[PDB]
């Protein structure tokens, strides 16, 4: 459902 | 310090849609 | 929030989502008190009764949202927490008494437009302003029911003296709390709801202009039933313990 975030961030 | 002043309505001058609401209560 | 409407581009840019990391997913509101602060309910972070017990590295935060899904790029900012605060003598066993948490981000976050910190009450205002019948101001990305909204909603509400709050509840409530909402025979609506926990009750001041926080989204029995009330965090009534954390960390 949710956009993914830019990858780093879940880190 | 600059704190609760929103840069798109307080600091233009410009008011939101339904601030009014509040301040009538008061 | 049920019965809100879309809030306005700019309109809380303090207004902060606490966003899970796996599964991604919305955990709550909170909001932006000062460049590295960030100010949540305590029940948002942990809740032994559901076995809720997040940490540091469980979350994210997503400041300067509009949109409840969309990565919004080149205006909301993302940030890690170093550190989290719950309030030493928070009641999660019984009635949510102290429900209030701090967050310390990693890196302080540059204010925008978009992005910009709501200001805590000092004694004077909150005697001037927190009164049976003044409205304030909730906001979220919660249930629009007992789906979801597609982007920020607000709702404007009335506080209640506080007998009618305690006489429409089994909870104990105590001096830490208050209640706002419409009564039944008001002919109007509105409340918080599941997903807006955390979020700011804000009003703004007739004196300085400037928007205060009030109260935290703590609790309710459902979702704007007639006859009950939501309940919010004192923010004032725990100010102590907010300054006390902020300058010793
Ligand atoms: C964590 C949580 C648990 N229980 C909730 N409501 C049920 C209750 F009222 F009976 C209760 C039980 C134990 C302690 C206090 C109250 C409750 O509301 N929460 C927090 C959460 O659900 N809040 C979401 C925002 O809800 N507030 C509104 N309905 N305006």
């Amino acid at each position: 459902d949710f956009e993914e975030i830019p990858e780093e961030y879940l880190q | 310090a600059d704190c609760g002043l929103r840069p798109l309505f307080e600091k233009k001058s410009l008011e939101d849609k339904t601030e009014r609401e509040l301040l009538e209560s008061y | 929030i049920v019965e809100g409407s879309d809030a306005e581009i700019g309109m809380s840019p303090w207004q902060v989502m606490l966003f899970r990391k796996s599964p991604q997913e919305l955990l709550c509101g909170a909001s932006l008190i000062s460049d590295r602060w960030v100010l949540t309910a305590a029940h948002c972070l942990l809740y032994p009764p559901w076995d809720k017990n997040f940490t540091e590295n469980d979350l994210l935060v997503r400041i300067g949202k509009h949109s409840r899904t969309r990565y919004e790029r080149n205006i909301e900012k993302i940030s890690m927490l170093e550190k989290i605060y719950i309030h030493p003598r928070y009641n999660w066993r019984e009635n949510l008494d102290r429900d209030i948490a701090l967050m310390k981000l990693k890196k302080p976050v540059a204010f925008s437009d978009y992005i910009h910190p709501v200001c805590l009450p000092d004694r004077e205002t909150a005697a001037s302003l927190l009164q049976a019948g003044y409205k304030g101001r909730v906001t979220g990305w919660g249930n629009l029911k007992e789906g979801q909204p597609s982007v920020l909603q607000v709702v404007n509400l009335p506080i209640v003296e506080r007998p009618v709050c305690k006489d429409s509840t089994r909870i104990r409530i105590t001096d830490n709390m208050f209640c706002a909402g419409y009564k039944p025979d008001e002919g109007k609506r509105g409340d918080a709801c599941e997903g807006d926990s955390g979020g700011p009750f804000v009003m703004k001041s007739p004196f300085n202009n400037r928007w205060y926080q009030m109260g935290i989204v703590s609790w309710g029995e459902g979702c704007d039933r007639d006859g009950k009330y939501g309940f919010y965090t004192h923010v004032f009534r725990l100010k102590k313990w907010i300054q006390k954390v902020i300058d010793q960390f």
